[PDB]
Order: C-alpha cells, then structure tokens, then sequence
C-alpha cells in the first residue's frame, strides 16, 4: 500500500502545468484514503489552475471533514485558501458575451 | 516563493 508516491509523483506534474494529469494521480489519494484531506488538497489546487473552481470549492470543504488531527492541520490551512479564491473566480466575468445588434428578442413577421 | 498554499501536501 502507498499514498505518498501518488502525492509526490503528481507533486511535480502539477507544478509543470499538467494540472489534470497531476490530479490523475492525486485522485488515488482520495480513493485510497477517501477520509483524508491532502487527497482533496492536491486535486483541489490543480482545479484552480484548470479553473474548475466549481469543483475546487467542493474539494476544499471536503478536506475539512477529515482534518480532525494534527497530521492534517497542514491541509486544513489550504482547504481555506483555494476554497475562497475558486468561488471568487468560478464564474467571475464582468465582460461576458452579452451584446445585441439585430432584431428584438421575439420579433414576428406573419 | 511566499506560499505553501501553492504546494500540494
């Protein structure tokens, strides 16, 4: 059994840019220890760098279900960081595709 | 750097 390597191998894939490929090994941290925060913490930090903040917000608040111990205080600190920036970015767009240059929203001709 | 927030574990 292991957890560390699946957390140390993607530990550079995420830092390179391969965020999803990095999570693609992080996801086994949660499947091996679905009651462990760093599982969610690794997969979560990558979702910000992918901009799937929507999912990132879910990962961080999940980690806090397991931080009942001081081996997890490290991550309890993160489940509060990228938890906040994600939900403050998920859909934050003050310049979306909202333009009109043609007919009414419900014209008729017959 | 200035973070552990942008590190994994």
């Amino acid at each position: 059994s292991q957890f560390e390597k699946q957390k140390e191998q993607g530990n550079s894939l995420f830092k390179q840019g391969l965020y999803r490929e990095a999570v693609h090994c992080y996801d086994q941290l949660i499947t091996a220890q679905p009651q462990n925060p760093v599982g969610y913490s690794n997969k979560a930090m990558a979702l910000i760098k992918l901009g799937e903040y929507t999912q990132a917000i879910q990962m961080c608040q999940q980690g806090l279900r397991y931080t009942s111990t001081a081996e997890h205080v490290a991550i309890r600190s993160k489940l509060q960081y990228r938890l906040e920036l994600a939900q403050g970015a998920v859909g934050s767009v003050q310049i979306p595709v909202v333009e009109v240059d043609e007919l009414p929203e419900g014209y008729d001709r017959s | 750097a200035d973070t552990e927030m942008e590190e994994v574990d």
